[PDB]
Parts: structure tokens; sequence; C-alpha cells
């Protein structure tokens, strides 16, 4: 738990001309589906850490 | 028909492509990607990061 103690310096990966206008973010993570939690995502889903 | 279209939206591929070889150890005018200068060009051991 909670962020180490040090320094790094982050590299560019990419930079892209695409030019529209961003304002909103949100994020993709995974939704189990097994014998546990069975149905559709309103029912059959686990969180994961 | 190839058509172009023109409005205020940013620049993006085109057709420089400038190709000329490299002269060392002379005094010579040269222009890389976007900088300009003159001088004698020559090898270094100086290390960059990729």
């Amino acid at each position: 738990r909670d962020l180490p103690q040090g320094f790094s310096a982050l590299e560019p990966l990419v930079d892209l001309p695409i030019g529209i206008n961003i304002t909103r973010f949100q994020t993709l993570l995974a939704l189990h589906r097994s014998y546990l939690t069975p149905g559709d995502s309103s029912s059959g889903w686990t969180a994961g850490a | 028909v190839l058509s172009f279209e023109l409005l205020h939206a940013p620049a993006t591929v085109c057709g420089p492509k400038k190709s000329t070889n490299l002269v060392k150890n002379k005094c010579v005018n040269f222009n890389f990607n976007g900088l300009t200068g003159t001088g004698v060009l020559t090898e270094s051991n100086k290390k960059f990061l990729p």
C-alpha cells in the first residue's frame, strides 16, 4: 500500500497529431465471469484488486 | 480524381526527403531535421539516450 519513496523520470512514448478535443476521462478493467457469479453484466461480475 | 482539403486542421504527412551524403572533418553548411548551422562535423564518444 502507498506509493514508494524515490525518484524516477518518465520517458516519452508516442505523440499523435489527432487534434480532437479531450475533456473527460474513464478507465477499463477486467470483469470476471465464471460459475461463481453467473448472468449478464448486471449480476455476474467480481472486481479484482 | 485526387483532391485535397483546406481548413484550420493541423498538418499531416507530405511528399521533404531531402537526401544528401555526409561529409566530415570539413567546414560545411549543414541543415539537419529542423536545426541549421555551419561548422565541422566529426565523430564523438558521447552516448545519448534512445
